[PDB]
């Protein structure tokens, strides 16, 4: 029932500002958390933004006015856009929605390429 | 503790260093450097009545 | 092999302290009255490995000094410590270190042939020795680690046969050995018509008598026979004619049935001990865990466990406990926010993300995942929040994010200046130190109602047998 | 029950509240 | 947006002294209150001084009274804590903290620590 | 006025060694006692060894008897630490401190300290 | 003098009570103070150098 599809995934040269897109389903996903995470190969997942309920969304400290998570379309859509790409970028990005909570409950869906080059 | 120390004829044992009694109280010590038995006995007490 | 009967024997003096005149109970090591002692006779070689399980009382009816030691050991192939007790013909050799003992040792130290480090070594002179028959009583304890001998002199004319004598010999203490390696065997060493007769001891209480010298004149065993028991209870060894209440006959149980419930399916502490990194402080994940058999031992390998400390339980006796239904609450925290985590205690973390009852029955466990859950980058997945109006309420989770207030001025909803995010972030650098480190902790928290339950240790159930005196061991009464 | 050290050894053995049966044997009230 | 730099030593004689300097960077410490909380190993919080910005009085906790001082400064933003008198009971994690007197009772937020080792 | 000098390495293999030089300078190490005092993470600190200067013993702890040595130079005041047979449950921090025996009991001042890593 | 010896006594209890009225020593002035006999204060070493 759950396959968030993304998309955005592609080729953009340092400096450009990529906007990435997970399309979920038609369901009540609302009402709970929505967070991002990237996955470069050869580490742990990092933490990107989150999507609270309230409409306050808390972004990592280390990638600090450099990324942004904007959801004004309200409808089944929410957007992460990233300016200044930098070479670390390269990696495999994921929107998942039952994070900080999860290890038992936590739906990884679908994950597209991002590379800086 | 507190008491007199006299002579004994108590004959005690090689390996025995103490002694007690019914009460389970000190009666009977011996001195580490010279072998000899002494004898633990609280001084006088009483009551005092008027 | 024969056996002999002891006639009141091996009776020494339990403690240093001189008495005359009186009556007094000890209820340490001794020969029990009347007892089934070993008759190795040697004229024929008899010199066989024996237990050593509490003391040991070997006699001697001895003649030209056959008997000349005694061998303690555990293993005695010079993989483990060993005591050896030798007298040639002047002196005393008693020493603890790691011979090897050949098959059958005997005396010339033909009793081995290596010689390793050892750490104890007496050669207190005194050697422990023809009308009539020798007896060496000899009482060997090992009791809080200082091997105690007492030892025991005794010129015995020979009867009809070679039978213990029918009388009372009181041993006098020998040493004081600082020893204490584990001691579970031990043999006799010969030289080359004997015999001994070594028993075993075992905890009784003795009634002993002091004459005016200060010698024990005789001893009951209070527990031989019927007698013997209204003597002790008596403190007297001559009761009058009457009738005397001594003890009470209990019915001592058979078995041990258990009889707990029909749970086979393995517990699931494996998706809350070893899943994905972890969840957040604030949204710490509660699982309930029910229909179960709780192994709180594979605890103990798949995550190394620290400081375990369990609140209305005690941290072992886990697995024959049956609970009803139990919770797993498991979040992961800094390193010195782990004492906030217990009833009573306050902080930032205990009453903002999660806050334990005053009458929590559970146990709570964090170990450092300063390997799994850190990095060289900085570690921003893990929030905590920091600012709230209220304390948390015991067991409740706070999930909204409603912006924080400091002063008088109306946010509403702008996360600026005096508006500041009530969630943060940690930092975990596998270069800050041990207080800093993150720690995964799990709370477990049980609970114990008047209901079937289904959660307990894995103790196989056993057949209900009835009509019988058994130990019943059921979900929670035993 | 003891008739006195003096006359003899022997004694008698009496349990209170059983039946003989789980424990010269005599069942009394 | 705000951080704290903490700065000091990691070892001091018991009976000695050491210079502790607190270096904050863009606040508001002209109405603002600056101290210092430790953080004992075994143990929880605890307040040690406080040092008020509208009046220039420093006060001081109940066992910490005359072995403490500290240092204002103003033209670069930095704290000074001239410790004295020290023994082996002062173990502690020191935490450079400034919040807002006319707010709530609790820090606003702290800084990342400074260990000391006294015995 | 009276500082010291420590050095060492920084991750060593649970089974291998490790070169360790305390330098010392302008010293009267002719009588006073220098030795480690390790700070194992969690806890306190703790005795290692003991070196004197007046005849040369060496004096180990309980459990380092068979596993350390100590060489004493006096050409160029420095001391070498060969630690051998290393294991996992050897995390602490090291610190090569310099008292006077004909003083008190507690040394006089310390270093600033080396770690190690054996995992 | 010039080479004045230099032995370590420990391990055991030094009794100095046992080194007076014997060709008596004159100038028992101490840096390390001690009036009992320079015992009830145990130490660790001692170096005689003679
Ligand atoms: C102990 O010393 C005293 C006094 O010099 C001496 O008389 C005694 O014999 C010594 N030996 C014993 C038995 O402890
Ligand atoms: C001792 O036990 C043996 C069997 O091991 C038995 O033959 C002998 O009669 C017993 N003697 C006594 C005194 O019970
Ligand atoms: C007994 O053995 C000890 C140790 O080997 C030895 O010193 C002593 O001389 C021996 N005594 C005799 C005479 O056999
Ligand atoms: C105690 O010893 C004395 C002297 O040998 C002796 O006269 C007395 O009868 C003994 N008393 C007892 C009851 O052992």
């Amino acid at each position: 029932e759950v396959q968030l599809v993304e998309s955005g995934g592609g080729l953009v040269q340092p400096g450009g500002s990529l906007r990435l897109s997970c399309a979920a389903s038609d369901s009540s996903f609302y009402d709970y958390e929505m967070s991002w995470v990237r996955q470069v190969p050869g580490k742990t997942p990092e933490w990107i933004g989150s999507m609270y309920p309230s409409g306050r969304t808390y972004i990592n400290p280390s990638l600090k006015s450099l990324v942004t998570i904007s959801r004004d379309n309200s409808e089944n859509m929410l957007y992460l856009q990233m300016n200044s790409l930098r070479a670390e970028d390269t990696a495999m990005y994921y929107c998942v929605s039952n994070w900080a909570s999860g290890s038992t409950g936590d739906y990884w869906g679908q994950g597209t390429l991002v590379t800086v080059s | 503790g507190t008491g007199v120390l006299t002579e004994s004829n108590k004959k005690f044992l090689p390996f025995q260093q103490f002694g007690r009694d019914i009460a389970d109280t000190t009666d009977a010590v011996r001195d580490p450097q010279t072998l000899e038995i002494l004898d633990i006995t609280p001084c006088s007490f009483g009551g005092v009545s008027v | 092999p024969a056996y002999t009967n002891s006639f009141t024997r091996g009776v020494y003096y339990p403690d240093k302290v001189f008495r005359s005149s009186v009556l007094h109970s000890t209820q340490d090591l001794f020969l029990p009255f009347f007892s089934n002692v070993t008759w190795f006779h040697v004229i024929r070689f008899d010199n066989p490995v024996l237990p050593f399980n509490d003391g040991v009382y070997f006699a001697s009816i001895e003649k030209s000094n056959i008997i000349r030691g005694w061998i303690f050991g555990t293993t005695l192939d010079s993989k483990t410590q060993s005591l050896l007790i030798v007298n040639n013909a002047t002196n005393v050799v008693i020493k603890v270190c790691e011979f090897q003992f050949c098959n059958d040792p005997f005396l010339e130290f033909r009793v081995y042939s290596s010689a390793n480090n050892c750490t104890f070594e007496y050669v207190s002179q005194p050697f422990l020795m023809g009308n009539f028959k020798n007896l060496r009583e000899f009482v060997f304890k090992n009791i809080d680690g200082y091997f105690k001998i007492y030892s025991k002199h005794t010129p015995i004319i020979v009867r009809e046969p070679e039978d213990l004598p029918q009388g009372f010999s009181a041993l006098e203490p020998l040493v004081d050995l600082p020893i204490g390696i584990n001691i579970t065997r031990f043999q006799t060493l010969l030289a080359l018509a004997a015999a001994y007769y070594v028993g075993y001891l075992q905890p009784r209480t003795f009634l002993l008598k002091y004459n005016e010298n200060g010698t024990i004149t005789d001893a009951v065993d209070c527990a031989l026979d019927p007698l013997s028991e209204t003597k002790c209870t008596l403190k007297s060894f001559t009761v009058e004619k009457g009738i005397y209440q001594t003890s009470n006959f209990r019915v001592q149980p058979t078995e041990s049935i258990v009889r707990f419930p029909n749970i086979t399916n393995l517990c699931p502490f494996d998706e809350v001990f070893n899943a994905t990194r972890f969840a957040s402080v604030y949204a710490w994940n509660r699982k309930r865990i029910s229909n179960c058999v709780a192994d709180y031992s594979v605890l103990y390998n798949l995550a190394p466990f620290f400081t375990f400390k369990c609140y209305g339980v005690s941290p072992t006796k886990l697995n024959d406990l049956c609970f009803t239904n139990v919770y797993a609450d498991s979040f992961v925290i800094r390193g010195d926010e782990v004492r906030q985590i217990a009833p009573g205690q306050t902080g930032n973390i205990a009453d903002y993300n999660y806050k334990l009852p005053d009458d929590f029955t559970g146990c709570v466990i964090a170990w450092n995942s300063n390997k799994l859950d850190s990095k060289v980058s900085g570690n921003y997945n893990y929030l905590y929040r920091l600012f709230r109006k209220s304390n948390l309420k015991p067991f409740e989770r706070d999930i909204s994010t409603e912006i924080y207030q400091a002063g008088n001025k109306p946010c509403n909803g702008v996360a600026g200046f005096n508006c500041y995010f009530p969630l943060r972030s940690y930092s975990f650098r596998p270069t800050y130190g041990v207080g800093h480190q993150p720690y995964r902790v799990v709370v477990l928290s049980f609970e114990l109602l008047h209901a079937p339950a289904t959660v307990c240790g894995p103790k196989k159930s056993t057949n209900l047998v009835k009509n019988k005196c058994v130990n019943f061991n059921f979900n929670g009464l035993k | 029950i003891t008739p006195g050290t003096n006359t003899s050894n022997q004694v008698a053995v009496l349990y209170q509240g059983v039946n003989c049966t789980e424990v010269n044997v005599f069942q009394t009230r | 947006e705000v951080q704290l730099v903490e700065s000091g030593g990691g070892l001091v004689q018991p009976g000695g002294s050491l210079r502790l300097s607190c270096a904050a960077s863009d606040f508001y410490f002209d109405y603002y209150e600056m101290s210092w909380v430790r953080q004992a190993p075994g143990q929880g919080l605890e307040w040690v001084s406080t040092i008020s910005g509208l009046g220039g009085a420093t006060y001081y906790a109940d066992s910490v009274k005359g072995r403490f001082t500290i240092s204002r400064d103003n033209s670069k933003n930095t704290l000074y804590l001239q410790m004295n008198s020290l023994r082996a009971e002062d173990t502690a994690l020191y935490y450079c903290a400034t919040r807002s007197p006319f707010g709530d009772y609790a820090f606003s937020y702290w800084g990342q620590g400074t260990l000391v080792t006294v015995s």
